[PDB]
């Protein structure tokens, strides 16, 4: 949600 | 309250009671004083020195800090914490 | 913040810990319940420096980010026999032998 | 190997690292890494259904998760549908996190130092470690062949 992430160029 | 732990090469280590409880050979043959015929001192040093860093950081809320082992006595360490079971 | 210690005489060497804000004199009433030498026949070491009695730990040089747990600092310690103070003698500890050649 | 017992042996390692925090909540996560230095990270129950474990890590803007996928018997990062999707996999969580420190250990992309630990581990363990950081020949070592079975068990980094 908001405190995750993804990993993205 | 203290208890005193004697190398191999004749070093007198005496630590609380407590911290030596940590290690499981140590509290089965538990007195007052053992002695370690394969344990040098410059290796049950450190033993002791994880005691105190085994006790301090045991339900503590502080971050762990890295405990330092050289290569050099890694091996020795590693032998002498399977013959303590710590 | 506690203070973690090695006080070490010939080949004794004591594990134990005391606050930064704790005297020398309070130190060696802790070596006292231990070898059964009261302070008067005490005689700490930083080093080579002697320490005194009413100064703190934190004012000797033994800061709390310094003598931790996993590293603690070493004190010197020398009994007083009969009429004079033996000189400090530390006894080394034992030498790791060389590694192996994976290594 | 099927995969079922492939994930088992996986799960098993991820018990012995002594940075594998449970059921961790994502704001528990938040509070053990709001002042740990970059880099610092640990891994947890992902409370997601679609996902096993999730990586928390403190970065320099703060702490963060990142969740990681379980498809086809191997662990990868959760990244973009299929757009960067072939991409570091392995059959060991634990392995996944070991690859990623050792990449940054030179000096967004995932950057890992040093774990949380839960708790102080075993001294064992810990010699286990250090001897892992130093060579990956067991045979070579002066050791009882019951230690070197003991270091066969965890033969990461991390």
């Amino acid at each position: 949600s908001f405190e995750y992430t993804i990993l993205d160029p | 309250m203290y208890v005193k732990l004697i190398s191999s090469d004749g070093h007198e280590f005496i630590v609380k009671r407590e911290h030596a409880l940590t290690s499981g050979t140590i509290k089965a043959m538990l007195t007052n004083e053992v002695n370690f015929r394969e344990i040098p001192s410059h290796v049950l040093s450190k033993v002791c020195m994880y005691f105190t860093y085994k006790v301090r950081y045991t339900n503590s809320s502080t971050e762990i800090p890295e405990f330092p082992i050289a290569p050099e006595i890694a091996l020795e360490l590693l032998m002498a914490a399977n013959f303590l079971d710590c | 913040m506690d203070v973690f210690l090695m006080i070490r005489r010939h080949k004794t060497t004591i594990f134990t810990d005391a606050k930064e804000s704790s005297t020398v004199f309070e130190l060696k009433r802790i070596v006292e319940g231990i070898l059964k030498r009261p302070p008067d026949e005490q005689r700490l070491y930083k080093d080579d420096q002697l320490l005194d009695d009413g100064k703190t730990l934190g004012e000797c040089g033994f800061t709390s980010q310094t003598a931790r747990p996993q590293a603690p600092a070493t004190v010197g310690l020398a009994f007083r026999a009969d009429d004079t103070f033996e000189a400090l003698c530390i006894e080394p500890f034992s030498s790791p032998p060389e590694l192996p050649d994976v290594m | 190997s099927m995969q079922a017992a492939r994930l088992a042996k996986a799960l098993r390692e991820l018990g012995q690292t002594g940075w594998y925090w449970g059921s961790m909540t994502v704001n528990e996560a938040k509070e053990k890494l709001k002042e740990a230095p970059e880099g610092t990270f640990l891994i947890r129950d992902s409370s997601h259904s679609d996902y096993l474990l999730t990586i928390s890590v403190k970065t320099s803007a703060g702490p963060t998760n990142l969740r990681i996928e379980y498809q086809d018997g191997k662990f990868r990062l959760d990244s973009i549908i299929c757009v960067k999707s072939a991409l570091a996999a392995f059959d060991s969580v634990v392995h996944l996190i070991d690859y990623y420190v050792q990449m940054c250990k030179d000096k967004v992309h995932l950057y890992l130092t040093k774990p949380l630990y839960t708790s102080a581990p075993s001294l064992q363990h810990l010699c286990r470690l250090t001897i892992n950081k130093c060579t990956g020949a067991i045979w070579g070592l002066p050791l009882p062949t019951r230690l070197k079975d003991y270091l066969e068990e965890y033969k990461f980094q991390v």
